[PDB]
């Protein structure tokens, strides 16, 4: 479905909510629709770390 | 000091019992996804008849 939220993903994967929100803002994605958005967010998070 | 002793005792127990902090968090957290899971759907489908 399209009910995945940033907070749920951050809690599940063990990241910090602030980092996930900032990565989502930077990557230009506002909704986690497909795997591409998640991949982009994770790439931004990894580069930042 | 009570909080410090509690943290020390809990961490020692977790290290001795070979349980990661994430596992204990999943065991004792009060938060939940709030979305019905495929396991629950299968349980309901098998239980209704």
């Amino acid at each position: 479905q399209q009910t995945l939220t940033a907070d749920r993903l951050a809690s599940v994967m063990g990241l910090d909510i602030s980092m996930v929100t900032q990565a989502m803002v930077s990557a230009g994605v506002n909704q986690l629709q497909c795997w591409q958005d998640i991949n982009t967010v994770l790439q931004w998070i990894d580069v930042a770390s | 000091p009570r909080l410090v002793i509690w943290l020390y005792q809990v961490t020692q127990w977790l290290t001795e019992a070979e349980i990661t902090t994430e596992a204990i968090w999943l065991l004792c957290t009060p938060e939940f996804s709030g979305n019905i899971s495929p396991e629950i759907s299968n349980l309901l489908n098998n239980l209704r008849p």
